[PDB]
C-alpha cells in the first residue's frame, strides 16, 4: 500500500553524470532492448567505467 | 496536415535542404585560420631562415584534421552528410515499435525507410508514421492504421551532422554546442604549438652566451633536453580539452547494445 | 481568477514576455569586456611589436564559449529559449500524475501541453491543471474536473533559462545566481591569462642578461621549460573554479532515471 | 534490376575497379615527402659535412614503413588489394545465414563465393544473395529461392582497402578516416625527428665553450647523456598516437570469435 | 527459443588483441584438438600473459 518495494540501486559511474536528454534517452536504448517478455532473456553490454548495483 | 513528403512537422521536421550540404563549410562553423590566429594573439610563425609566414594551407589541413579527430573523440556526426544504411532485422526491436539506432549522430533528417527484399521494397512505410529523435540518433514507427534475425531487411537514408548556432549561447539538439567549436580549435592550435615551438630559437639551443669586445649577451630558454619550447602551452591546451571532453561526453550519452 | 491564458497564478506565472527572450542579452547578465578587465586590474593586453590593444571582439567570443561551457559543465539552460519537446509516454510516470522532466531547466514557464496522434490533438489540457516547478524542471497534472510505452505522444512547448537576478546578493529559483555570474567570468579570465601570458616577455625567453660598456641588465621570469608564464593565475582559477562548481553542484540535484 | 552481375547494388555495390588498385599510389592518400616536410616548417634535414639535404627516398621508405606498422596496429587493410581466402565451414556459422568474417577489413566489394570439392565448384551463389558488410567485413546469404567442420569448403574473392574520402572532413565507412591520415604521418615523422635529431650539434657534443682573444661563445644543447636531441618532438608525437590509437581503436571494435 | 545460453566468456588477456586471422587459426587448433567426444578428455595448455572465465 504504502511501501518501497525497490530492489536496489544500479550505480553507473563515470568522470560526470550523464545530462537528463542523455540519461531520457538511454531509458529508451534500455526498454526498447529489454522490457516485457519481448526483451526477457537478452542482456545489455555496456561500457561504464564502473557498474554497482546496490540491493535494497 | 500538408508538408514536403518525407517532413512531417511532427516527426521528422525539415532542417536542412539536401542542396545546402554541400553548400555548407567548415569556415561557416568558424573554423578558419584567423581563428586559430586570435587563440595565438601576439606570436607570428615564420621560417627563421627565409622569414616568410607559415601559409593558410597548413592551418587549413590541421582544421580538418582536428574535426577528423574530434567526431571519432566524441562517436557523432559534425558536418552534414547523406548517409545510407541497410540494417538488420531483429525481432525484440523490431516488435519494440520498429526501433532503429543509426550508425550517425544527429539526426538533421529522414530522407527513406522501407522494409525490402533483394532491393524490391515489401512495404514504403507513410512518413506520417516515422518517429525521429534527433540528438539520440532513434528512429521508430508508430502505425496510425521462424529465426529472430535476418540480413539488412530494413533500408535507412537520413542526413546526419549539425547545423551551425543561430543564436549566441544557446543551441537546439540539431545546432553545434559553442564549446565543441572550441575543442576542434585547441585540437588545432596544440598542432601549430608544436610547430611554432620549433623556431623560437635556433636548432637544439637550450642556453646561449655570446660576448664580444666588452658587450656580453645570455638567453635562458623554455627548451630544455626534456621539454620542448611549446610544452607549457600544450599543457594546458590538454587541461582544457579534458574538461572540454568531460561536458561534452556528459551531453552525449554512454553507449549500450541488448544482446 | 483571471489571467493571461497558459499563465495560471498558481501553477504556471508568468516569467517573461515571449519578446523579451529575443531583448536580452549576455551584458544584461555582467558578462562584458569590462567585467573580465576588472579582475585583470592593473593588466593590459596589447601586441608586443604593434603596440595595439587586443579586441572586445576576442573577450565577446571567449564569454560565449565560456557561457556554453558552463551550461555543459552544469546540466542547465542559462539564457531564455523557446525549447519544444516531443516526450514519450511511459506508463509509471503517466500515471505519476502524468509526470514529465524537462530536457532543460530551469522552466521559465510553459508554453503549450498536449496528448497528441500524428499532430492530431487528442487532448489539450487546461492551463488551469498544469502544475511546473521551475528549478526541478518537473511538470505535472493535476486535473481539476496495451504496451508500457508508445513514441512521442506528449508534446511540450516551453522557454528554459534564467533571469538575471532582481535585487542585490540574491535570486529567485528562475533567478541567476550570482556566483554563477563568477564562474562565467572565472572561465573567460582562464582564456585571457592564457593569451597575456605569451606576451609578458619575447617569445621562448626564461633568463636574460645583457651588459653593455659598464650597464647590466637581468631578469629572471615566470616563464620557464615546465610552467608558462601565467600558470599560477590559472592554478587559482581552476580552485576557484573547483570550489564554485561544488557549490553550485549542490544546488543543482543528482540526476536520475527510473528504468 | 539490373547491374554489372557481381555488384548487385543493395548488396555489394561496386565501390573500385580492379583495374584502378593497380593505379592508386601513396600519395593519393596525401602521404607524401611535402606532407612530412610540412609538419616540420622551419627545420632542414643536410649532412652536416657534405651540406646535401635527405632526399625523398628514405621518406617514402619511411613512409611505407609506416603504413605497415599502421596496418598492423589496427587490424585493417589501408590500400586496396585483392584477397583471395580459402575458408573452413563451421555449422554454427554456415546455419547462421553462411555467415564469415574476412581475414581483412574493411571489404571494398566482394569478387567471388563459391561451395566447392577440390576445386570443383559445388554451388556458385547467386550475386544477388550474397550480403556485405563493409566496416565489419561481414559476408551472409539470404536465399532469395557428419561432423562440425570441414576443412576450406568455401571459396572467397574479394578487394580490401580504403579509398581516400571524397569529401573534406568526412568519410563514408568504406573511406580513409582524415586521421588515420595524420597517424601514418605521425609514425613517419618520429623515425624522421630520431635522424635529424643525430645532426643539430656534432657527435656527443652536450655542452660547448670556446674563448679566443677576448671573443667568447657558449652553447648548452637539448643533448644529453639521458635525453637525444628531439627527445621532445618524439614524446609529443607519442601522445598524439597514443590519442590518434585510442579514437581509431573505437572507430574499429573489439575481435571476438566463438568456440 | 529466444534467449542467450551462453555459459560464460574466455578472457585472454595481452598487450594487444590478436587479429582476425590468428584468432580464427587459434579457432581452429581449438576445434580440432577438443571438440566434441573426440576431444573430450583433453586440456589445452595456453601461455598468454592472464586467462579468466566469467560466468554468466
Ligand atoms: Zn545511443
Ligand atoms: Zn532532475
Ligand atoms: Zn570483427
Amino acid at each position: 500500500s504504502h511501501g518501497g518495494t525497490t530492489r536496489g540501486i544500479l550505480q553507473i559511474r563515470s568522470d560526470q553524470q550523464q545530462s537528463q536528454h542523455a540519461l531520457e534517452n538511454f531509458k529508451r536504448e534500455w526498454k526498447s532492448s529489454l522490457s516485457g517478455i519481448n526483451g526477457s532473456w537478452q542482456i545489455p553490454v555496456v561500457m561504464a567505467d564502473d557498474i554497482k548495483f546496490v540491493n535494497m | 496536415l500538408n508538408y514536403e513528403y518525407p517532413y512531417h512537422p511532427s516527426g521528422n521536421p525539415k532542417h536542412i535542404d539536401v542542396s545546402e550540404i554541400d553548400n555548407l563549410t567548415l569556415a561557416d562553423y568558424g573554423w578558419s585560420p584567423d581563428a586559430v590566429k586570435a587563440y595565438m594573439f601576439g606570436i607570428v610563425v615564420q621560417n627563421p631562415d627565409t622569414g616568410q609566414p607559415m601559409g593558410d594551407e597548413f592551418y587549413n589541413h590541421i582544421l580538418e584534421r582536428a574535426v577528423g579527430k574530434a567526431e571519432r573523440a566524441l562517436d557523432i556526426s559534425i558536418l552534414p552528410d547523406t548517409q545510407h544504411e541497410m540494417r538488420d532485422y531483429h525481432e525484440t526491436e523490431f516488435n519494440s515499435y520498429m526501433f532503429v539506432h543509426a550508425y550517425r549522430k544527429p539526426i538533421l533528417q529522414v530522407e527513406n525507410l522501407q522494409l525490402q527484399f533483394n532491393g524490391r521494397p515489401i512495404y514504403k512505410y507513410p512518413a506520417n508514421w516515422w518517429k525521429v529523435e534527433h540528438l539520440a540518433g532513434h528512429v521508430q514507427l508508430f502505425p496510425t492504421a521462424g529465426a529472430t534475425f535476418a540480413p539488412q531487411m530494413i533500408r535507412l537514408e537520413y542526413v546526419s551532422g549539425m547545423l551551425p548556432r543561430k543564436k549566441a549561447g544557446r543551441n537546439k539538439p540539431w545546432e553545434m554546442p559553442p564549446e565543441l567549436e572550441q575543442l576542434v580549435i585547441k585540437y588545432a592550435l596544440k598542432e601549430i604549438y608544436q610547430v611554432w615551438g620549433n623556431l623560437i630559437i635556433g636548432a637544439g639551443i637550450a642556453n646561449k652566451t655570446l660576448e664580444v669586445d666588452g658587450i656580453t649577451e645570455t638567453i635562458g630558454t623554455t627548451q630544455s633536453a626534456m621539454y620542448g619550447g611549446a610544452s607549457a602551452q600544450i599543457l594546458q591546451i590538454n587541461e582544457d580539452i579534458k574538461e572540454l571532453l568531460d561536458g561534452l561526453r556528459a551531453y552525449f550519452g554512454y553507449n549500450m547494445i541488448g544482446l
